[PDB]
RNA sequence: CGGUCCGGCCGGGAACUCAAAGGAGACUGCCAGUGAUAAACUGGAGGAAGGUGGGGAUGACGUCAAGUCAUCAUGGCCCUUACGACCAGGGCUACACACGUGCUACAAUGGCGCAUACAAAGAGAAGCGACCUCGCGAGAGCAAGCGGACCUCAUAAAGUGCGUCGUAGUCCGGAUUGGAGUCUGCAACUCGACUCCAUGAAGUCGGAAUCGCUAGUAAUCGUGGAUCAGAAUGCCACGGUG
């Protein structure tokens, strides 16, 4: 018996699995600090297993494809705020209260004729 | 903008200590986005402060932004034939937001070996009131008084 | 472009498909390794001899209905501007204006 | 200190150190310390004296200081005194490798100059 | 197994070109494994639209090939007639492979 | 430089002529329309004419010239200055 | 689940990411308040998305006799041993100077050397050309694989860790010049890109005046494509940090 969540950032697509235990963070078969560089993103891979108070009492199995190095830390954290919202269902609102609910629907912003970026202009003379 | 009145956006708290305000004072010592060495170069110095003060790591920054957070300042005016300079007071978003500019400003214009000596160094010389930040924070909170015949 | 050109261009596109035999066992002799090296220079001296036009560089695609040189594309065929003015009719298949 | 010539800082390591002779650059200057037995970051003080006397033995057996010089100042003479197109434009003072200089030949004509 | 290979252009052209061959293999036998959806090159271009001189002017135009792709597990004689027997309308390519 | 297994270049038109022009010995000055042949050791001691863009211009090669092609000795653009 | 060379590889499985067809979804629809009872607007509840959710596509009547007769078609005019047509070699690339647009830097948030992870979107038969050997290196040698979610191009770089470096025209910066080479190509002299060995200029943040940007935005980082036998620091695309 466990559970499950999917989640998407910038362009990445966590997988997440969610069993009772004692606090196993494995992901692409790797221990959590072997795989990530910042503390920061150290954080905010964790950050609602501290928002609840549910770091001790489950294991974690994890994989992520595809994105940059905030990509599948984000996923991963959306990913977790949906695979505990199918574990007792009264952690939502407050989940939704802290803000980890919502997914980021921002996204590379294409770019477009005679703008030498998504926006930049060129230059400009009289 | 002209019409919309919008809002002051969120932000990511620190990733160290736990403090919202840190989170602008790690970006504004940033370029070309790489937040990563900004995130190191500032962990290392408010470790260095926090030894040569003998204080503690979060408490040896607040007391060295006090002595450079304004009261008042000028904008201008020229509602008729005539320029004015006007003292208004700011903003308390503003204030720091001023604060923790000033401190970086002057702390590329030093002449040590590193970013961590750098800002270490102007941090504990706006700890004791000297230095290249409350010399400019002299200069703009005397600009009031030399124009309070102006409101 | 000008009446001449395009038939320039189906003059030269015979010559240069007609010699196809000799000029890979020309370069053949010339860019191997273990040949001759008083053979290597009498294919090399072939090589100035069989006519300029006949090589394949030596001509630009022309359009296939107008003749100008400039601003092909491969795909289609046809130049920058009879291009347009076909996928805006509706005679080449697929080709929706894109956007996304 | 004095190696092949003219005198090598001694408070730079001995790579960096030994580029300071006409025509030593990053291979050559490892190519010396890998045929001459020497580590990289030693400097020219703290070695022995008898490194020295086998790194002289090793640096001379190229082309130095005195025969570098004579010989790009002699073929530059020679592609002058022909007629050449580098010699044209070795003895006019303008871009030799096809440069445009419409704009921009300002390495070889020199400064900035009005009329 | 016998693999179909379907492309076009258009995706109510495919569909019912690929239905018909679904049911020509389960109206001369069965074991069809469906169409899977593969991916879709989409072939842009982008050209000026001024003839003399406008840099900043362009249409933008894409080609978009649909693919799809059906096997055969299990062929009789009649199996594999019925569908050579079939031919499709203009748009669809197709190409038979045993394995 | 050129790839150096095919060899050096030379046009049939000129190498011919010019080991018949050796083999008869005259310094009346050879005309070519050729500017892009590297020049042979054989042609040492010859009074040739190489096309520049307008007429021919007399060139008397030496020892010294044997590495490059005929164009280096004609330049093209006239040139005097502002 | 079971074998497992600890490589989803191999029996298997249809769950999941994902590939694509058809649908559900957002409407100021809902609770409150200001309103001229209406039009709306301000907050907040539910939701993945809040008020046009974020981008693109679409440019009214018309204007400056705007821009090209040199894409093509054209009304009149001018030429017809020439203003037509074939060929070799030159020319658009010259340089005393001025202006406009971009790239690389002037360095410690950074040079160099070693190890180490995470992308997306494309292209390919006269083509993309992995493996293996020779070469210090561009690359030649041999010959599988692929009309491609199969095979190639293809390694991402910024980053993270350990060194070295110590404010110098510098191990900063690579301009310019000499010697030796590789490839496509009938042919790299005027004129090709690229790699190695030398050379190491000008420049310490830039005057008056001016330019772009309101959130995945500006700022930096790499990759692909079109045109193309070879040849863009521009053009058009997609992502990484933010
Ligand atoms: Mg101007
Ligand atoms: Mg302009
Ligand atoms: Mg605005
Ligand atoms: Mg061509
Ligand atoms: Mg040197
Ligand atoms: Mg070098
Ligand atoms: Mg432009
Ligand atoms: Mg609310
Ligand atoms: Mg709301
Ligand atoms: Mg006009
Ligand atoms: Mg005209
Ligand atoms: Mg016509
Ligand atoms: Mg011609
Ligand atoms: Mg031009
Ligand atoms: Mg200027
Ligand atoms: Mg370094
Ligand atoms: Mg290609
Ligand atoms: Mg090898
Ligand atoms: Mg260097
Ligand atoms: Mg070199
Ligand atoms: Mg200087
Ligand atoms: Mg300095
Ligand atoms: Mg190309
Ligand atoms: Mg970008």
């Amino acid at each position: 018996n466990q559970y499950y969540g999917t989640g998407r950032r910038k362009s990445s697509a966590a997988r997440v699995f969610i069993k009772p235990g004692n606090g196993k963070i494995v992901i692409n078969q790797r221990s959590l600090e072997q795989y990530f560089g910042r503390e920061t993103a150290r954080m905010v891979v964790r950050q609602p297993l501290e928002l609840v108070d549910m770091v001790e009492k489950l294991d974690l199995y994890i994989t992520v494809k595809g994105g940059g190095i905030s990509g599948q830390a984000g996923a991963i954290r959306h990913g977790i705020t949906r695979a505990l919202m199918e574990y007792d269902e009264s952690l939502r609102s407050e989940l939704r209260k802290a803000g980890f609910v919502t997914r980021d629907a921002r996204q590379v912003e294409r770019k477009k004729v005679g703008l030498r970026k998504a926006r930049r202009r060129p230059q400009f003379s009289k | 903008p002209r019409r919309r009145v919008i809002g002051q956006r969120k932000i990511l708290p620190d990733p160290k200590f736990g403090s919202e305000l840190l989170a602008k004072f790690v970006n504004i010592l940033m370029v070309d986005g790489k937040k990563s060495t900004a995130e190191s170069i500032v962990y290392s110095a408010l470790e260095t402060l926090a030894q040569r003060s003998g204080k503690s790591e979060l408490e040896a920054f607040e007391v060295a932004l006090e002595n450079v957070r304004p009261t008042v300042e000028v904008k201008s005016r020229r509602v008729g034939g005539s320029t004015y300079q006007v003292p208004v007071e700011v903003r308390p978003v503003r204030r720091n937001a001023l604060a923790m500019r000033w401190i970086v400003e002057a702390a590329r214009k030093r002449g040590d070996k590193s970013m961590a000596l750098r800002l270490a160094n102007e941090l504990s010389d706006a700890a004791e009131n000297k230095g290249t930040a409350v010399k400019k924070r002299e200069d703009v909170h005397r600009m009031a008084e030399a124009n309070k015949a102006f409101a | 472009a000008k009446q001449s050109m395009k038939a320039r261009e189906v003059k030269r596109v015979a010559l240069a498909d007609k010699y196809f035999a000799k000029r890979a066992e020309l370069k053949a002799i010339i860019s191997d390794v273990n040949a001759s090296d008083e053979d290597r220079w009498n294919a090399v001296l072939k090589l100035q001899t069989l006519p300029r036009d006949s090589s394949p560089s030596r001509q630009r695609n022309r359009c296939r209905q107008t003749g100008r040189p400039h601003g092909f594309l491969r795909k289609f065929g046809l130049s920058r501007i009879k291009v347009r003015e076909a996928a805006m009719r509706g005679e080449i298949p697929g080709l929706k204006k894109a956007s996304w | 200190a004095r190696i092949a010539g003219i005198n090598i800082p001694d408070h730079k390591h001995a790579v960096i150190a030994l580029t300071s002779i006409y025509g030593v650059g990053k291979t050559r200057s490892k190519a010396i310390l890998a045929a001459a037995g020497i580590a990289e970051d030693v400097k020219i003080s703290e070695l022995s004296e008898g490194q020295i006397d086998t790194l002289r033995d090793e640096v001379a057996k190229f082309v130095v200081e005195g025969d570098l010089r004579r010989e790009i100042s002699m073929s530059i003479k020679r592609l002058m005194d022909l007629g050449c197109y580098r010699g044209l434009r070795h003895r006019r003072g303008l871009p030799v490798r096809g440069q445009r200089t419409k704009t921009n030949a300002r390495t070889r004509k020199g400064p900035r100059k009005p009329i | 197994r016998i693999r179909i290979r379907l492309k076009a252009f258009d995706h109510r052209l495919i569909d019912q070109a690929t239905a018909e061959i679904v049911e020509t293999a389960k109206r001369t036998g069965a074991q069809v494994r469906g169409p899977i959806p593969l991916p879709t090159r989409k072939e842009r271009f982008t050209v000026l639209i001024s003839p003399h001189v406008n840099k900043d002017a362009r249409d933008q135009y894409e080609i978009r090939t649909h693919l799809r792709l059906v096997d055969i597990v299990e062929p009789t004689e009649k199996t594999v007639d019925a569908l050579m027997r079939l031919d499709l309308a203009a748009g669809v390519d197709v190409q038979i492979s045993l394995g | 430089p050129r790839s150096l297994k095919k060899g050096p270049f030379i046009d049939l038109h000129l190498l011919k002529k010019v080991e018949k022009a050796v083999e008869s010995g005259d310094k009346k000055p050879l005309r070519t329309w050729s500017r892009r042949s590297t020049i042979f050791p054989n042609m040492i001691g010859l009074t040739i004419a190489v096309h520049n863009g307008r007429q021919h211009v007399p060139v008397f090669v030496t020892d010294e010239m044997v590495g490059h092609k005929l164009g280096e000795f004609a330049p093209t653009r006239t040139y005097r200055g502002h």
